[PDB]
């Protein structure tokens, strides 16, 4: 190119085979001269620690810790963007891990964080919720540019995946998971990539259920409870821990389903090691995009796995979970007229989904949902939107409607309904039968 | 360690539980399975006898007993009812809940409805209703009136729930199979609870129940052992609002004969004794009773663990009650206060 | 006294009294179970995890009426910390700076300083020499790598930034002075120049705190420098 | 007396079994973090100076 097709990709793949090991000079890099530049003096202006101002109605002070000094270390977990884990240091000599994303517009994720804060304020304003004192835990994300953004690190947590793995014989887990992965579910319901369309095309209820049975027998149980007891110190402490954690988990599930957040893998959820508080991550997928913008199945409303049921014996997801859902949705029966003013900041970053139709259609779906809707109806219409031409699409909307009587009967609680009807439909018709029949391997139903 | 054990009961119970668990974990190394089963059986007899024999329910003691029991599956065969009653009275709801849940799980419709309803009453005590739905929605709410009254109370109303209980206990032609005694007892407890909630005197004399089924003398059955505080609170409320029967007073006097009934009366109702003797204006014994109740309460709270916050909150209303009555007695007349104007 | 206390509590009413009480009161300090001890017997050696008593005893040892009870508690805590410190050695420790006991340091150390800087001089005289010995231990060359960091950081933040307990602040300052002096004595210049635990790190911390907007940080840094001055004037 | 010492030692030591620590390790801690799987030993009338095939 002395001046401006497939030849572009042919050129790109040349460097694509030797690339992508970003090691700056030492852990204390010099890609930032600041790493050793402008220690606190009048040589420059003091740099505030990112995102440390939180508008709470009061003009914030300014004595807050600002970026000064560094003990920098670089670790790049090989994720989709291969994010960079960095240590920012303020003048208080306080460590700060920040997760440096690559090229992305976190403006949408910034809206997500704002909405999280708004709904937390709503929970505070709700009578029964504040009585039970439910609250979401968030964190700071800052989009640097359109092609650059930065987020915070939680500083004490672990993925639920590893947290389950380490609380049991990890050799057994690896052996008896790695052995059946594609056969048990992704092959032994039709028999590879693309063959999932035939899978769900050829899926039938009996092989559906039997496949799920093989999946559940594949994996051990109570690993969540093992983690609880390992983390607990007294029985009552364990009870309070499990109750609080389950309530927080339910709140996350309902919130991100309302937002239609795409959380397939287990690693969408990080759990703190102090309060056992699970927190969701990896945003950008919203409004059922994975259903529409992706061919992979995203019919499930949230992550509700076998261990989430084995969380303890007497629980049936119709106790505390049911009530949490009830209180949340009751607190959400007046928020639309409010919250519709929110996810339409201007039009809320138009065509963001197209670069990651109209977002107005998505917000119409959302407000229709919050005003009362059948989740099966939402799934069917979202599948029709920009995904109807796909093969086995009639099968997809059928399993969204559900096959069995205990799945078809969700048609009655439809298009405006009680909170409890909507949540019971979510937990019943949207959670089990789809994962039984049409599920994504990365969603990892077995675990 | 031996020094502090007699000092702090909490440290004592932690140490005792730990050493007990270690000893049990060790005995297997040199014992046959039958020997372990025999020893376990003996321990279960001992513990059930303990639960059935204690009247004072020492929070640390009963908590340690329940914890040690839940340490080992072999202990899960214990009597649920007495444990539930004690942990209820001794504010040990969470530890009892955990114990009963672990016993149910290890034991895997089955008569677990016994332990089911015991857990249900435990959650009702802590005001927890949400699990109860899930408890009875599967197979346990054999009488759906139970679930209906549960959700009716969940919305902070009791009158409709009170009717539910009254008709359920008066529902006898159970085409669905007659309930166990446990469910009816639960209905009785719920009726008493809502009558207290309907603190209006009409529901208070409902709470009197007129001693249904024709029943110290009127407290000996363990059901009546549980009902007695409700009975006396109702009668005392009636007397304070203006009733004069003295029958409750005579019952108290008879309870003075024999210490155990008396002993537990000062153990849990010394305030009520003070108020009663204030009704007859016998200020001296009322003052002594309130002093004793204050000491009992304060040592109780000192015996309460920290993380059981809600337990402490439930303890804390007694502070205001005893303080109000203490202010009253300490301001009865100490200079001829009635002749003075001290609206302080 | 207790009678008048409960009298006050009832006088204030519930809406006030509930101010007595989210980390939600507990974290179960160690993710693991350790601090084991096999109680001796002629027939068996039952093992006991001493750690379970730490959160309780500390609260008893730190806060208690009944001078007899509090003294028993503090003596027993001294014994357990002695035992745990001894158990620190002979440990496979290739996963953390102090895997078999790291969090216990975090829990204990503030309590240790409070117990070594408090009233009832019996506790003072049984703890202050003990904490000096602890300094001389966790200033060793072997004891100079990521576990001394915990005690150092605590002995910084404890009083040097603290609203209350002036004698605590002064005591922790003198502890810092003694600690740095002992580090100078025992340790080769090689480690001090290599290990970040040295006078320059302390200088940076002090400059930060004095710059940091708060009376407590700046006052602690000032007084700590005043303490260290007596020996630091003797360094060229 | 040819074996007297051996017999005295046996009478003094094979009795020492009731000590609870007697079947227990002198050190309940690994030398460091590692994995110590079972290792056996094979005994036979087969020795060196035997094999060249």
């Amino acid at each position: 190119f002395g001046k401006g097709s497939d030849f572009n990709d042919i050129t790109n793949m040349l460097l694509l085979k030797m690339n992508k090991d970003s090691k700056p000079p030492g852990n204390l890099k010099e890609c930032s001269p600041w790493m050793s530049d402008f220690k606190v003096e009048f040589l420059r202006n003091e740099l505030e620690i990112p995102g440390q101002y939180d508008g709470r109605g009061k003009p914030l002070p300014e004595y807050h810790v600002r970026i000064a000094g560094f003990d920098e270390r670089v670790t790049v977990m090989a994720s989709l963007r291969r994010p960079k884990r960095i240590i920012i240091r303020g003048h208080d000599e306080r460590e700060h891990p920040f997760l440096v994303k690559g090229g992305e517009d976190l403006r949408q994720d910034q809206r997500v964080e704002q909405l999280f804060q708004v709904m937390n304020g709503i929970l505070a304003q709700d009578s029964a919720c504040s009585q039970r004192a439910l609250q979401l835990r968030t964190y700071s994300v800052v989009p640097m540019t359109s092609r650059l953004g930065l987020i915070e690190w939680l500083e004490n947590t672990v993925t639920l995946k590893d947290l389950l793995l380490n609380t049991m014989s990890q050799e057994e887990k690896a052996a008896y998971l790695s052995d059946p992965r594609a056969p048990p579910c992704e092959y032994k319901d039709w028999l590879d990539v693309g063959a999932y369309m035939l899978m769900y095309k050829g899926a039938n209820r009996t092989e559906t259920v039997t496949s799920f049975r093989k999946r559940e027998s594949k994996v051990p149980a109570d690993l969540l409870k093992r983690a609880f007891v390992r983390m607990s110190t007294s029985p009552e402490a364990f009870l309070a821990l499990r109750s609080h954690f389950a309530s927080s988990h339910a709140l996350i599930c309902i919130s991100h389903w309302i937002l239609g957040i795409g959380d397939r893998h287990l690693n969408n959820f990080m759990v703190a090691m102090e309060t056992g508080g699970v927190i969701g991550i990896d945003f950008g997928h919203a409004f059922g995009s994975a259903t529409q913008f992706l061919p992979v199945p995203e019919l499930m409303p949230f992550r509700l796995t076998r261990q989430f049921i084995n969380l303890m014996l007497p629980m049936k997801e119709t106790g505390l979970m049911y009530s949490i859902m009830v209180h949340a949705l009751r607190a959400f029966r007046s928020d639309p007229g409010l919250l519709t003013n929110t996810m339409d900041v201007f039009v809320k970053e138009p065509s963001f989904d197209w670069k990651n139709w109209y977002p107005r259609q998505k917000i119409c779906y959302a407000k229709r949902k919050l005003a009362g809707a059948n989740p099966a109806v939402i799934t069917c219409d979202e599948l029709l939107l920009g995904h109807e031409k796909a093969p086995a699409f009639r099968d997809y909307v059928a399993v969204a409607r559900g096959s069995k009587d205990h799945n078809i009967r969700a048609q009655e609680p439809e298009s405006g309904l009680s909170e409890e009807t909507q949540v019971k439909c979510l937990m019943d018709q949207a959670t089990d039968p789809n994962i039984l029949g049409r599920t994504w391997e990365g969603w990892e139903p077995w675990m | 360690l031996q020094a502090v054990a007699q000092r702090d009961p909490i440290i004592a119970k932690q140490l005792f539980s730990s050493l007990f668990s270690g000893i049990l974990k060790e005995m297997d190394k040199f014992k046959t399975l039958s020997e372990k089963n025999n020893i376990t059986q003996k321990l279960l007899q001992d513990f059930n006898r303990f639960l059935n024999t204690t009247f004072s329910f020492f929070p640390p003691f009963v908590s340690c007993i329940q914890d040690i029991s839940c340490q080992h599956a072999a202990l899960l065969s214990l009597d649920p009812a007495a444990v539930s009653a004690g942990c209820l009275a001794s504010l040990q709801q969470p530890v009892g809940i955990r114990l009963l849940e672990e016993a149910l799980l290890r034991l895997l419709l089955p008569p677990d409805v016994l332990r089911w309803v015991e857990l249900a009453k435990l959650y009702r005590s802590i005001g927890e209703y949400d699990v109860l739905r899930g408890i009875f929605t599967s197979e346990i709410g054999t009488k759906q009136i139970t679930q209906s009254a549960l959700l009716a109370e969940a919305r902070s109303d009791y009158s409709e729930a009170a009717k539910q209980y009254d008709e359920a206990l008066n529902k006898q032609d159970w085409v669905d199979g007659e309930p166990t005694e446990a469910e009816k007892d639960f209905w009785e407890l719920a009726s008493l609870d809502c009558y207290n909630h309907l603190a209006e005197w009409k529901s208070l004399e409902y709470c009197s129940t007129a001693s249904i089924d024709s029943e110290k003398i009127w407290s000996e059955p363990f059901y009546q052992e549980t009902y007695l505080p409700y009975m006396i609170r109702s009668k005392l409320k009636l007397l304070l609002q203006g009733e004069a029967d003295q029958s409750l007073l005579t019952f108290i006097d008879k309870a003075m004969h024999g210490e155990l009934q008396k002993a537990i009366l000062e153990l849990h109702y010394s305030q009520e004794l003070s108020l009663l003797y204030l009704l007859q204006d016998d200020v001296d014994r009322a003052k002594y009773y309130i002093q004793n109740g204050i000491q009992s309460f304060m040592q109780n709270y000192s015996s309460i663990d920290v993380l059981l916050h809600q337990s402490r909150l439930t303890k804390l209303q007694s502070v205001q009650a005893l303080t109000e009555i203490q202010e009253f007695i300490s301001f009865i007349s100490k200079q001829g206060n009635l002749s003075s104007q001290v609206p302080l | 006294i207790r009678i008048r206390v409960v009298q006050m509590l009832g006088s204030l009413g519930g809406q006030i009294n509930k101010n007595l009480l989210m980390m939600k009161s507990y974290v179960a300090w160690d993710r693991e179970k350790r601090l084991s001890f096999a109680v001796p017997f002629r027939e068996m050696k039952p093992v006991i995890f001493l750690d379970v008593f730490l959160p309780r005893v500390t609260e008893l040892a730190l806060t208690a009426s009944d001078r007899q009870t509090k003294v028993a508690a503090c003596e027993l805590l001294h014994s357990m910390v002695m035992f745990m410190l001894g158990k620190a050695t002979q440990m496979p420790e290739g996963g953390q700076g102090a895997p078999p006991m790291y969090q216990l340091y975090k829990r204990t150390f503030p309590v240790l300083l409070r117990l070594a800087c408090d009233v009832d001089q019996v506790t003072r005289q049984l703890y202050e020499p003990l904490v000096m010995q602890l300094i001389h231990w966790f200033t060793n060359n072997k004891k100079f790598e990521s576990q001394d960091t915990v005690a150092l950081l605590e002995a910084i933040l404890d009083g040097i930034v603290d609203p209350v307990d002036s004698t605590l602040r002064d005591f922790c300052g003198r502890c810092i002075r003694e600690f740095l002096k002992w580090s100078i004595k025992q340790i080769t210049p090689q480690q001090q120049e290599k290990s970040p635990v040295n006078t320059k790190s302390l200088f940076k911390r002090l400059y930060s705190l004095a710059l940091h907007p708060n009376a407590f940080k700046r006052l602690g840094a000032s007084l700590a420098f005043n303490n260290i001055y007596r020996e630091f004037r003797e360094e060229e | 007396e040819v074996h007297f010492l051996s017999l005295a030692t046996n009478f003094l030591l094979e009795m020492t079994s009731m000590s609870p620590d007697y079947p227990n390790p002198m050190f309940e801690h690994p030398l460091s973090e590692c994995e110590f799987q079972e290792y056996t030993i094979d005994s036979d009338w087969r020795f060196r100076s035997t094999v060249l095939t």
